């Protein structure tokens, strides 16, 4: 199970962010315009109404994958490996083969 | 293939090349306040978790027992298995004893 | 590389869209991931506040930090005795750390963090569909006396463990509207106590600037033309979707995750030993079974229905 | 008053040891606006017209 | 018989010579802490 980790975007104010390719899993930057940014305190920057909001998004793993986690594998042949008791002659034997 | 098993695939838990396709769309933001929308396919692992039938430790004919590390199926009989056996001759005794 | 001292790192004020008023809010307390990867029904819950850690980053049990709604943002404790968690009723709170909980909940759709002060009533809520689970092939509310003792996968409660790691950055600009005053059509920076406060304008030319005192820096028009925020803040912060990053926004720190998944021998139920009545090419199973039981049957030939 | 769904309502008043309550039938469920069904309003949105 | 109808028996209420067939197994105690186990069928009259 994925994680989809979204970091904290980027703002720039009257200035373009055509966003850099990236080699992360599943990368998707997207870029906004007309974008008006507002945290908690006021208006985050001074552009009236030409800003361009780089968006970023990414994906990863979950913490917990270490033990949640299916192995993918091919399956060509497979070998016997028996176990055999042999006994004569009241002598005993237990092999491999 | 997104939205279903093998939509993120990586050679090692550690590993850095990891490769994704989850079908992340970004949005547009249309409140005031900063976030980024994102729209994403549900995590195929999960829904292969969900629709993952009965495992093979519970539907392998002939009675095999399938254990890991390593796999293999174990204590089923499907066939006959010709032995030849090179008896020694201490093992054997005469007639007349 | 992935420190613990905790002195250098600082909380945030998160984006979530449930607080006590019932609308998209800013609190103190926002859950960023819930995951309920357990067996015991037990969750971790990521919480854009400090725990267990003092004003200054010490190790302080029972003591938590968070960011203050005032324009002087400093960093504030309160009592760990005031948190509270629910998902449907109470939750116990198990294990606290830096940004990370183990709390053990009933089953629920939404999870909540809250804050039981005498006047600060902050919460915040996230949905996640927090479910019964159990480990085994017999249901059970809780696990009984009686058991098989099967291995499980279970969070562990000690704080020492580690799950992997999580980034961390030094923060952007944070804009205050409280640092610009509009007089006579005229801007004034307002910084209080002195503190040093850089500033961008941009209603004549891109003019930055610091100052720790009042200016008529170009005069211009508006205030809504223009920002001012601080910048004697160095303290890293987890990346989140309701930040701002600045410019070198590589990875700084790297911060333990809590709570790790230990592999745990535990318990499951025993079901009632059936009744086998034998005819001809068959049987036939009497089961009595309260909870949901698994019956799975296959034929040792080639064929395994 | 906003309330979770349930099957009644009820109103107390827990003065002098005692609540001297009352209960009403009332069929309350979580009702949802559009055409997506949501436990509580997200931040993205149409901003639909309700009542 | 069990898991049905006149799983317990008597010819009054109050007699002491009551009988029953419950298919009651005693388990062997796993667990340090004393205790018994015990897996019985469900009882027939709620059934019935
Ligand atoms: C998925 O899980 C849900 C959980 O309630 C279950 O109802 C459903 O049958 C499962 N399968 C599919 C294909 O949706
Ligand atoms: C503000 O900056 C000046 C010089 O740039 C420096 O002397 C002073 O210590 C700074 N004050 C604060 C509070 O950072």
């Amino acid at each position: 199970k994925f994680h989809t980790v979204v970091p904290s975007p980027q703002v720039k104010c009257c200035g373009s962010l055509e966003c850099k390719a990236s080699s992360k899993a599943d990368y998707t930057c997207r870029v906004f315009g007309g974008v008006y940014p507002f945290m908690w305190g006021g208006a985050q920057c001074f552009c009236d109404s030409e800003n361009t909001q780089l968006s970023e998004a990414y994906v990863e793993f979950a913490p917990d994958c270490t033990i949640d986690h299916a192995v993918a594998l091919k399956v060509h042949t497979a070998a016997l490996k028996v176990g055999l008791r042999i006994v004569y002659g009241n002598t005993t034997a237990r092999l491999d083969t | 293939n997104p939205g279903a098993f093998g939509d993120i695939q990586a050679s090692s838990l550690d590993a850095t090349d990891i490769v994704a396709r989850t079908d992340i769309r970004l949005l547009k933001p249309s409140v005031k306040n900063i976030h980024v929308p994102y729209t994403q396919a549900v995590s195929g692992y999960e829904m292969w978790k969900n629709n993952s039938g009965r495992p093979l430790q519970e539907t392998a004919p002939f009675g095999c027992k399938i254990e890991v590390e390593p796999l293999r199926a174990t204590n089923c009989a499907y066939g006959h298995i010709p032995i030849s056996i090179d008896i020694p001759d201490a093992a054997f005794v005469r007639s007349s004893e | 590389s992935i420190t613990d001292d905790f002195t250098l790192t600082s909380p945030y004020l998160g984006f979530c869209p449930y607080c006590r008023h019932s609308a998209p809010c800013f609190s103190p307390i926002k859950i960023e991931n819930v995951w309920d990867e357990s067996d015991d029904g037990s969750i971790r819950i990521q919480v854009s506040a400090q725990f267990g850690y003092n004003q200054a980053g010490t190790a302080d049990v029972t003591k938590f930090r968070y960011m203050s709604y005032d324009h002087d943002h400093d960093i504030k404790e309160d009592s760990m005795e005031k948190l509270a968690i629910s998902t449907s009723g109470p939750c116990r709170r198990l294990g606290h750390k830096g940004y990370f909980l183990l709390a053990q909940c009933p089953p629920g759709d939404s999870v909540t963090v809250s804050i039981t002060s005498g006047a600060s009533e902050n919460s915040c809520t996230v949905e996640k569909k927090i479910r019964r689970k159990f480990v085994g092939r017999e249901e059970y509310l809780f696990p009984p006396v009686h058991g098989k003792l099967v291995k499980c996968h279970v969070y562990d409660h000690l704080k020492e463990t580690s799950a992997g790691y999580i980034t961390m950055h030094r923060p952007g600009p944070h804009a205050y509207k409280s640092y610009l005053e509009e007089a006579s059509g005229e801007v004034y920076i307002k910084p209080p106590s002195g503190k040093n406060v850089t500033y961008e304008c941009k209603c004549g030319d891109y003019s930055t600037g610091i100052v720790s005192t009042r200016t008529k820096m170009n005069g211009c028009t508006k205030a809504k033309q223009c920002i001012a925020y601080k910048r004697d803040q160095t303290k890293w912060v987890f990346n989140s979707p309701d930040l701002i990053r600045h410019t070198d926004h590589s990875v700084q720190g790297k911060l333990h995750i809590p709570f790790r998944l230990t592999p745990t021998v535990c318990p499951v139920p025993l079901a009632h030993t059936p009744t086998v009545t034998k005819w001809f090419k068959g049987i036939t199973l009497h089961l009595t079974a309260t909870r949901p039981t698994l019956l799975t049957t296959r034929k040792l030939g080639l064929r395994a229905d």
